[PDB]
This record gives C-alpha cells, sequence and structure tokens, in this order.
C-alpha cells in the first residue's frame, strides 16, 4: 500500500523557518511527481510547489517564490518543503501529494505562524430559566482570549457527546480568538449530574476543566 | 493562472438524488482536470482524473464529463457517504503553468425548515471581575443556515460589538447551530438592565432576554 | 519432488519433476505473460527445479512492452495521463511538461499546441516552445 507520512509542522514566528518532510512508502518517489498543497482553516485548496526528480524540475506558486524551496532525497524516498520568511498568511495545513492528479495524500501537518502565545480563559455559561425549554436545559463554556488557533473541547472527559455543539472560533477586534461550546441536558438532572467542559489549547500547553454549575 | 470557476458553491440534496457540480475553465485546459472529495478532518480524495476517468475504488455513481471549457461531476444517486465538499482542479501542461483549484462545492443534506431553540447567557461573575462582559446567545438546531441576529441593550440596538459562529450540519438531525457573542465593558454592562438577543428567520423573530437586576 | 506451476519475472513456468539428471528437464523455460516480452538484448527466463521440490531463483526475465507496466505478475496498460515508450523494468511515467493528457496505454504524450519535441529526443522529453 502507498503511504505518505508528513512531519515538521508546528509553531513558527513571522520571519522564521520550518522544514516539512513527506516520507513515501510503497512506491519509488523518483518515478513520481510530488506536490505540496495547503489549506487555510475554513478555506479551499491552494497549490504551493511541485517537484520531479525524474524530469529535474521544481515549480512554485507565485505567493511562495523566493521564500520556499521544494526538494527531495530519493535515497530516503522523501520529499521536503523548506519554508523560510514565514508570514501570517502561510498558516495552513500543508499536504504532500503524489502526481498532478493527486491520487495519494499525506495526512497533513499544521503550520501556525504566531506573534504571541496566550492560553484561554474559560467562563461558565450557566443553565437558567433563560436557558431552559421544558425538559431541556442548555449550558456551556465560553473560551475567551487565546492565540493562536486551535482549541478543542470535550464534555465530561468524553462521556458526554450527545447534544454538544462546539462552534468555530471568532477572531475578536483584540487580535485574540474566542469560541464557545454548549450542550443540552435534561433539566431534571441539573441538581444531581456534574457537567465539566474540557478545553485543550496545545499551542500554550494549557488544558482547562470547568465545572458548569446552575446559577443561583 | 487558468481559473476554475466552480458552481454552485453549495447545494442541498437527498439520498438517491442525481447531483451535478460544474466547473468552467477560463481557457482551454484540454482534458487535464481532476475532481476531489473532502470531508472535515481528512485529506482530499481523488475521484476523477483526465476529465472523465474513474479512479480505482471510486464507485460508478461518480462520473465526469467535458464540453469545451465546461467540466461536470455527476453523482447518479447520492449516498449518505457522499455529503462532503467537492473540488475541481486543472493541471494543463503538467507543470508548464500554475496548478489551480475550484473554490469548492459543499453538498449538504436537505431537510425541512426547523425553528431554533433560543437561549441567552448573562456574563459570568467570574468574567465580570476581569473588566469585560460577554453575553452569549445560542440558536440551537435550526434549518436552513440563514438567520439574522440582532442585539438590544435597554432597547438600544447594538451594532459592531457582536460576532457569530455557525456549526456544520449536525450528523444526527441535519440542523445547524449558531452562537452570537455581545461584548461590552463591565462598566457599560452594569449601567443597563435588559439585554436581548433577537433571532429572525423568514416570517418569525424570537427575542430572548434577561434583567440584569433579576434572577 | 515436484515443482509447482509458478508466475515469476512476468513469465509462466510449468509444473516440473524434481531430481532430473538432464538440464533439459530440471530447468524449464518460462513463457511471457500477456503484453510482456524478452528485450532485444535480454535472457529468456529459465528456472531450475531443485531435488527437494523448490524452484531456484530464475535466470532472465520478461518485461512489459511499450504502453504497459508491471502490476504484480501482470502487464497493465498505462493510465491516461501516463506513458511508457519502451519495454523496460520501468513504471509508466506521468506525461512531461507541456504535453496533453494521453489516452490509456500510450507510448508518448502529445505536445501542447505551439510546443514541439525534437525527433532526436525520447518521448520522456518535455516539449519546448516552437520559435
Ligand atoms: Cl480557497
Ligand atoms: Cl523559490
Ligand atoms: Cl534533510
Ligand atoms: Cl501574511
Ligand atoms: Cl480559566
Ligand atoms: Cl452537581
Ligand atoms: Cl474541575
Ligand atoms: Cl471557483
Ligand atoms: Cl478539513
Ligand atoms: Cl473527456
Ligand atoms: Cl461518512
Ligand atoms: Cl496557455
Ligand atoms: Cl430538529
Ligand atoms: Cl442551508
Ligand atoms: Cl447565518
Ligand atoms: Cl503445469
Ligand atoms: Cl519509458
Ligand atoms: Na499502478
Amino acid at each position: 500500500e502507498v503511504q505518505l507520512v508528513e512531519s515538521g509542522g508546528g509553531l513558527v514566528q513571522p520571519g522564521g523557518s520550518l522544514r516539512l518532510s513527506c516520507a513515501a512508502s510503497g512506491f519509488t518517489i523518483y518515478y513520481s511527481s510530488m506536490h505540496w498543497v495547503r489549506q487555510a482553516p475554513g478555506k479551499g485548496l491552494e497549490w504551493v510547489a511541485s517537484i520531479s526528480s525524474y524530469y529535474g524540475y521544481t515549480y512554485y506558486a507565485d505567493s511562495v517564490k523566493g521564500r520556499f524551496t521544494i526538494s527531495a532525497d530519493t535515497s530516503k524516498n522523501t520529499a521536503y518543503l523548506q519554508m523560510n520568511s514565514l508570514r501570517a498568511e502561510d498558516t495552513a495545513v500543508y499536504y504532500c501529494a503524489r502526481y498532478y492528479a493527486m491520487d495519494y495524500w499525506g495526512q497533513g501537518t499544521l503550520v501556525t505562524v504566531f506573534n504571541q502565545i496566550k492560553g484561554p480563559s474559560v467562563f461558565p455559561l450557566a443553565p437558567s430559566s433563560k436557558s431552559t425549554s421544558g425538559g431541556t436545559a442548555a449550558l456551556g463554556c465560553l473560551v475567551k482570549d487565546y492565540f493562536p488557533e486551535p482549541v478543542t473541547v470535550s464534555w465530561n472527559s468524553g462521556a458526554l457527546t450527545s447534544g454538544v455543539h462546539t462552534f468555530p472560533a471568532v477572531l475578536q477586534s483584540s487580535g485574540l480568538y474566542s469560541l464557545s461550546s454548549v450542550v443540552t441536558v435534561p433539566s431534571s438532572s441539573l441538581g444531581t449530574q456534574t457537567y465539566i467542559c474540557n478545553v485543550n489549547h496545545k499551542p500554550s500547553n494549557t488544558k482547562v476543566d470547568k465545572k458548569v454549575e446552575p446559577k443561583s | 493562472d487558468i481559473q476554475m470557476t466552480q458552481s454552485p458553491s453549495s447545494l442541498s440534496a437527498s439520498v438517491g438524488d442525481r447531483v451535478t457540480i460544474t466547473c468552467r475553465a477560463s481557457q482551454s485546459v484540454s482534458s487535464a482536470v481532476a475532481w476531489y472529495q473532502q470531508k472535515p478532518g481528512k485529506a482530499p480524495k481523488l475521484l476523477i482524473y483526465s476529465a472523465s476517468s474513474l479512479y480505482s475504488g471510486v464507485p460508478s455513481r461518480f462520473s465526469g464529463s467535458r464540453s469545451g471549457t465546461d467540466f461536470t461531476l455527476t453523482i447518479s444517486s447520492l449516498q449518505p457517504e457522499d455529503f462532503a465538499t467537492y473540488y475541481c482542479q486543472q493541471y494543463y501542461g503538467y507543470g508548464g503553468y500554475p496548478i489551480t483549484f475550484g473554490q469548492g462545492t459543499k453538498v449538504e443534506i436537505k431537510r425541512t425548515v426547523a425553528a431554533p431553540s433560543v437561549f441567552i447567557f448573562p456574563p459570568s461573575d467570574e468574567q465580570l471581575k476581569s473588566g469585560t462582559a460577554s453575553v452569549v446567545c445560542l440558536l440551537n438546531n435550526f434549518y436552513p443556515r440563514e438567520a439574522k441576529v440582532s442585539w438590544y441593550v435597554d432597547n438600544a440596538l447594538q451594532s459592531g460589538n457582536s460576532q457569530e459562529s455557525v456549526t456544520e450540519q449536525d450528523s444526527k438531525d441535519s440542523t445547524y447551530s449558531l452562537s452570537s457573542t455581545l461584548t461590552l465593558s463591565k462598566a457599560d454592562y452594569e449601567k443597563h438592565k435588559v439585554y436581548a438577543c433577537e433571532v429572525t428567520q423568514g416570517t418569525t423573530s424570537v427575542t430572548k432576554s434577561f434583567n440584569r437586576g433579576e434572577c | 519432488k515436484k515443482c509447482p506451476e509458478l508466475l515469476q519475472g512476468l513469465a509462466h513456468f510449468p509444473e516440473t519433476i524434481a531430481g532430473s539428471d538432464a538440464p533439459s528437464l530440471a530447468t524449464v523455460a518460462g513463457t511471457c505473460v500477456d503484453h510482456a516480452v524478452v528485450p532485444p538484448g535480454g535472457e529468456e527466463p529459465r528456472m531450475h527445479c531443485a531435488v527437494d521440490g523448490e524452484w531456484l531463483v530464475p535466470i532472465g526475465q520478461c518485461l512489459c512492452q511499450a504502453g504497459y507496466e508491471k502490476v504484480e505478475d501482470a502487464c497493465q496498460a498505462c493510465s491516461p495521463g501516463f506513458f511508457k515508450f519502451e519495454a523496460s523494468e520501468s513504471p509508466c511515467l506521468e506525461c512531461p511538461e507541456h504535453t496533453l493528457p494521453s489516452p490509456e496505454g500510450a507510448t508518448s504524450c502529445e505536445c501542447e499546441e505551439g510546443f514541439f519535441r525534437a525527433p532526436q529526443d525520447p518521448a520522456s522529453m518535455p516539449c519546448t516552445l516552437v520559435p
């Protein structure tokens, strides 16, 4: 089976550098063309660069010319993307892929260009009579003022998924992100059952567990 | 760059429907066109290459066709696994020229119109201690995606101090949810009594509110 | 003491008796699978059957012809967008720069309009702008 395994993504400051790797198995990379394609969060696909060691060419999107260099080591069956002078607009999941009609793809690696690192504050969204409809009550957690993306959220360490909605982050006028996660639960359970949102922010190595209690 | 103009940007369909997605190249690209499927959290998947060749393992309900600069992807009978985003791509010249993609088409599940359950959350006392107040409005499980949210503070309509976010279609009931956050200073928040989120969908508006000086 | 039917090196080998004193009997000639051939300057595949009943490694091989590539023990036509202009060990190659997508089983990709390939150059050569 053909496999492309990427590595090397991560956090980088503007003007900094990263090197992505695309290790191929199940075929000889020398006989193929390989390509880097990136996807900014919530956007479509954008070609970045192509290489053929067989024909001996490299080609680049205008947006990265003079900053990125594509290369390969056929003796390691691996393709590379050296990214220098990184910019905020370069933040994306970067994929490597085989052939112009891209039949196999790597699993992606996230590249995040950051000017600051800040963990989130997590505030409770308490259930109340303004968040109740009959047998149902809504509650949640407001995740405020973090950077950069992403944040993930679970409830009761994964024991609660039914009725959960975790929203895409918004970028506030302050330059920091904010999202919310809500869940609908039986309103009879509110006195007895405990509800905890688990908020994970890898870029700052921060996790917040927040018990959401009924208001009084 | 040769542009790929993909239409529509989205469509709603039912299982069993015939679906057509069309991409127009800005000049001739010969037959150097591929189609991809992508689902959230996953790498794209090749469906069709050379405009009309079915990639190995892709079911025969997918087909591709070309007429001059127009390329179409047809799904003869939409399956539950086919709700996804689809992209066309051109690679005319095999490196002579920039590779380009269509902007994508999201294929969503059609269902009946559904009114949201609307809830409002006052700012937490934890946050108020910090000098900012966030008021959150939740529109739970509605359809279609389109809705207008308006914020009111002591019946004063707000503008430019709220932001909103929408989930993708829910795998259980095919609805959307939306959250809206109104941001004020602590000082402004404690200067006012009634906070209201108004949701407008078609012929119906639902306003949810609370009295800062009530419980 | 019997070697079994085998596919090896794009060649089919028959069931053979093991322990034969005659090199005409213990070593058998393979026949090329469909769309495979022995190159002009190549060895025709032959494989020796040992006394214990196990085939040795064959000497010589067949190669997939122009327009085909080896997939497992078979020769399969190049995919559209690919080509192979000679019988060789090589996979089909993706069309080069400034060519048009090839049909299935192609020996070359045609130049893009306004581009050309010099006759001295192989089909793997990318096409160049006509002056
Ligand atoms: Cl895009
Ligand atoms: Cl460069
Ligand atoms: Cl290296
Ligand atoms: Cl930028
Ligand atoms: Cl916190
Ligand atoms: Cl409790
Ligand atoms: Cl806790
Ligand atoms: Cl488009
Ligand atoms: Cl995605
Ligand atoms: Cl066609
Ligand atoms: Cl699925
Ligand atoms: Cl052109
Ligand atoms: Cl519903
Ligand atoms: Cl919709
Ligand atoms: Cl909307
Ligand atoms: Cl036999
Ligand atoms: Cl060849
Ligand atoms: Na193959």
